[PDB]
RNA sequence: UAAAUAUAGUUUAAAAACAUCAGAUUGUGAAUCUGACAACAGAGGCUUACGACCCCUUAUUUACCCCA
């Protein structure tokens, strides 16, 4: 294509732009369809070839490092088998969970609104967010609502867990939360909600929306939670910090670290304590 | 040798009582199959043939099993193995502080009448039965097979119902063992651990995935044909007599 | 110490459950004792004084037991420790061949329901009742003991019900452990042996004695003020938790 | 089927070993005797045919077993069953209040040395020969099955060092079989009581014929034949593992 | 009471062994503490006061024994409770296939001698020394409460040797209680979970937080001193005879 | 309306540190190894280049109160 040969000319000038580009992300050049993002795409692909070259030079500088250290160079109770044990332990929270722990409903239908680049960091905020629940003393029985089998969300799930995927003690359905659980019992959690959460209630089944809107669209969350007539909730941000600079829609690792000391009987500062620091100024 | 032996399997209509009479029935056994009259065990006593045949029980009546045991002397004249494999759970938390839930009393008495109470009521009838037994030449009469869990020993959290009437079947096995022993009856327990019955079946895929990934060797769930092969051995080892062996492989039950 | 403690102790107006009741209120404790209406726990009551009321019920009614329940927590505010001492026995064979009699399964149920199903009962609504407590410094809201028997390992013959419902009691300590766990109450069992109760001392002097004798050491009836020191010493260990411990000084009961 | 099975029978020239040898050896294993120089095992595996040869082995001894378990890999190509059967006892009171006399403690640790540490020298050396055989379909590498005794529960008096080293038989069964099961060997253990081995018609005939009566039912000594069956069954059920089976007709060990 | 008893720790420099002396002296005991010489114990014993001595001594050898327990004869008059607390752990695989690492015999042997071996070497020679005391009202000369773990029940993967050591310390409580029932002493075993024994609390902070999070409740690692409190418990308690306590917060190992 | 302001795991800095994910039966520096993910609000421009410079959108904060 035009674009491998298009790129050297780009390449001369000197536009921040790496060595050299997989036949995949030639596909994704190709898409931009301004220079502009075109500029964004090239940059985004510079640093990240840096950060792999310098990550390698720490690499191998270890390496050498650990090697001469080598040559430089009881009673026990256990094995050192601490990894294998912990992760076999939260293994049997996460079965226990699935059959008597709190729902908690991540809504996957945000794929439309979202560009590659917003999809990519929903899933690593996801991993992250199954990650905490995984690793907490009372985990949530976390579902993935309205995930399409053969969706890009889905796609890049499997890609990124691998075999774990089949193996996570998650339920993951194309259905809606509306037709898992009762319609009454259900909050859907939002900045843009009037409603604010003034207590964690043990009986409600909270729905956080996959979205990571880079791109604000505003309301998108409530627009759902309207259509469907749902109870909407937003956290009392405005109430106990100072908010100062940043957008108030956290991510998803930050929203479930909230509900998850929240649920284990902390109070809203404990909650609050994952809130980015750099968007307030202490609490009021 | 189990051959010619008449088998009341109480629960055969799924599970391991079927798989017992399955192979009891292979190896030239008579079986009879105590299940509830829904429980579609007609179309099973049909498929393992003549020397199969359904009786319609629930094992908590007395009148029921009765009928049953009455149906088993019609047909093949006489009781010489008693396997209980009937059995309900229910996974309910004793107390969830959060929800306020307290564990229904019913749902705790059900899972005792059925399980504890249900096994006791065969026993004590079978044993009726298998009395009139002339003794063989090693003065045996009868074995009485039952079946507990490994819950009896590590319960999971929700399983107190079910560890309860698991923990009753162990309990009474010797007592009952040494009741029998003068009219030459031998009473045995199996403990099975995570079989792919229905009761597991019941949980959710992944939670049974990572259960059976659990089990130290072999790394599956239990088949139930392994349940089978061990009745068979108890009833042909004429020394195993007042004891719970865990078929579990190797497993023990976190929280 | 166990000093300011509220203990609801089943079964409380005879046997291990006043000896329990007399311990607990000497050192500081307030006991409630539950038992039926008839079985003369007023006296008992009146007689420890003060710390000590009288709550009539049945433990296998849920009514009567919150009804129970209730009146622990209008005169002393809370419940800290559940004591389980409630308990009948029957002694039946299974089957007796001679004289072909058989164990009755009403005999069956109703040792069931007051020993397994009335433990269980008193347990669901006490884990409610103490879930209400704030933590103490180490995270424990409260505990509970339960009695079960030796018979719940070794039985004797005719104590077919009597070990199914102490093996229900053993069975299910465990996953009540492990439900209980995250409330921070702890599940204990006591397993007593031969104790001077007055179930026993009610037998003939012959029968009696010869029991007695068959204790290793010491060669004597179980006090029931030994009953109520390990009681203490299980309220007093915040370490005692989902195990069963047996007070039969060495004993193994014979066939 | 345990046809084409390669077991390493330890003390397998007299009691339960030689049971197991002529058992497996007619189902159409081959079968190596594992025993003492002076046991007369070569007379036994003359009589057992083809299929079995005598290794003279010290079974405290890790030369004395690898020198057999080398003499199992050239005749027979590999190892698939270990059977440890050898084992001794010595009947001597702790402390003696009236004569004053003290369990030696060169006989404890003799008693240990055979029972205890013998079984766990097979089990190390015999797990390397079986971790050379290619996994079968259900991946099993090989069934090691370990002799406790009913001493490991309820041990008699002067019974002290019998039980510790059954006792540790029991103990080890589990962390052995968890740590085998990667490789894809089971660990099971059988705990035989009262058995018509030399051992025990080595007693007075007055108590042989009590400790006979004294068993539940049947009320006669253990078939050696009984125990091979088991062993059989334990082979044959690809799911036994990380168990103790009790072969005892249902008896408990009285002071 | 425990004013005026003489107690033998064995490993009492250390550990639970120290956690009971202290509580023991505290209570106006007198104690030997029984260790090697290499540990601190002249300090603990000079800390502890005047009621508390140090007798260095190998529990594996008879000679140190009788030379320490003659120094308790001389110092205090009397012996009359041993805890036995000396232990040795080591974590090796029975067979590695990847690595083809087999676990030493003499790994086994060193632990067996330690734990299994000392503990009995210590309970017939202390036997003989509690034997000279005169009977109390109770018909009591002694008590001896050994140390075993939930290894004993439940050991993990790499804990055969110290599973077997600690199996056979339960297997022999109750022969042993048996033994010593005529002379009055009474055999006691506690099974420690995972305890702030000095080798637990030298782990990682990760380590240590991951095992205390195991334990179901309380979640925390076993404070000593709850030990000392249920070895005095036992002490106190004249009925408590030939049982394993398992204090362990209910707590199962998992592979 | 005007101003600053906007780090999608968190900070700091003007790229690192700490985190995240998958694999690992680890002989107790696994205190590691092999991979995965790497986008300073968003869109479009200008320029040799830039996170500067322009513009728009959204959002935050504050000020204003609307043309006082
Ligand atoms: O141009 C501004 C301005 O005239 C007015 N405005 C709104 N808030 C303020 C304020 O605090 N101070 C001043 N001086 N002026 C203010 O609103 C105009 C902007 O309105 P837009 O047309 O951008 O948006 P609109 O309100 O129509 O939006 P919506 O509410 O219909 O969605
Ligand atoms: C970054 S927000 C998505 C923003 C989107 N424009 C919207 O309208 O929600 C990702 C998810 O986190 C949750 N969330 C984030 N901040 C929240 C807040 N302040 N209150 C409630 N939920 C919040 C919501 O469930 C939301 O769907």
């Amino acid at each position: 294509a035009a674009t491998r040969e298009f790129i050297e000319m780009w390449r001369l000038l000197g536009r921040e732009v790496p060595e050299h580009i997989t036949e995949e992300e030639l596909k994704t050049l190709m898409e931009c369809v301004s220079n502009t993002a075109k500029k964004k795409y090239l940059k985004y692909l510079y640093t990240k070839e840096k950060v792999k070259k310098a990550r390698q030079i720490k690499k191998e500088m270890k390496a050498a490092a650990r090697e001469e250290a080598k040559n430089i160079k009881k009673n026990f109770l256990f094995l050192r088998l601490w990894d294998r044990n912990m992760d076999i332990a939260m293994g049997w929270k996460g079965a226990q969970a699935m059959q008597f722990g709190q729902p908690l409903v991540f809504d996957m239908a945000y794929e439309n609104y979202m560009k590659r680049k917003e999809l990519q960091n929903t899933v690593s905020q996801l991993l992250e967010s199954e990650g905490w629940n995984r690793r907490n003393v009372d985990p949530f029985h976390i579902y993935f609502c309205n995930l399409k089998i053969d969706g890009a969300l889905h796609r890049e799930l499997v890609k990124r867990y691998q075999e774990k995927w089949d193996k996570l003690l998650l339920t993951s359905t194309e259905k809606s939360h509306v037709d898992l659980f009762p319609k009454d019992s259900i909050i859907y959690l939002t900045a843009d909600s009037p409603n604010v959460m003034t207590t964690f209630r043990h009986d409600k089944v909270y729905v956080i929306g996959s979205f990571v809107d880079k791109s604000m669209q505003p309301g998108t969350s409530l627009a759902k939670a309207k259509r469907l007539n749902l109870a909407t909730e937003c956290l009392p941000l405005d109430k106990y910090l100072q908010w100062e600079i940043g957008n108030k829609n956290l991510t998803l690792d930050q929203m479930i670290r909230i509900l998850l000391c929240l649920k284990n009987n902390g109070n809203w500062q404990e909650a609050l304590q994952f809130v980015p620091k750099r968007k307030h100024t202490g609490f009021l | 040798s189990v051959k010619g032996l008449v088998a009341v399997i109480t629960g055969g209509a799924s599970g391991l009582g079927l798989a017992t009479a399955e192979r009891l029935v292979g190896q030239g056994a008579s079986a009879v199959l105590l299940d509830l009259p829904n429980s579609g065990g007609e179309a099973q006593a049909k498929k393992l043939g003549n020397n199969c045949v359904f009786a319609p029980a629930d094992v908590t009546s007395e009148k029921d099993v009765q009928t049953a045991l009455a149906l088993a002397k019609g047909k093949f004249g006489r009781v010489d193995v008693a396997v209980n494999c009937a059995g309900i759970a229910v996974a309910s938390k004793t107390y969830n502080l959060k929800k306020g839930q307290t564990h229904t009393l019913e749902d705790f008495q059900r899972v005792l009448d059925v399980n504890l109470m249900g096994t006791f009521n065969v026993i004590r009838l079978v044993a009726g039965e298998m009395g009139q037994n002339e003794p063989d030449q090693g003065g045996q009469r009868g074995v009485i097979i039952n079946t507990a869990s490994v819950a009896a020993f590590e319960g999971q959290v929700g399983q107190a119902a079910y560890s309860a009437s698991k923990g009753g079947i162990v309990g009474m096995t010797l007592p009952i063992a040494r009741d029998l022993a003068p009219i030459g009856i031998r009473v045995m327990t199996i403990a099975p651990g995570l079989f792919g019955t229905p009761l597991l079946t019941s949980l959710p895929e992944k939670v049974c995935n990572f259960l059976a990934s659990q089990v130290p060797f072999p790394s599956r769930l239990g088949d139930p044909a392994e349940y089978a092969h061990l009745v068979q051995a108890i009833i042909e080892n004429p020394f195993l007599n007042g004891e719970v062996i865990r078929l579990d492989g190797a497993i023990r039950m976190q929280p």
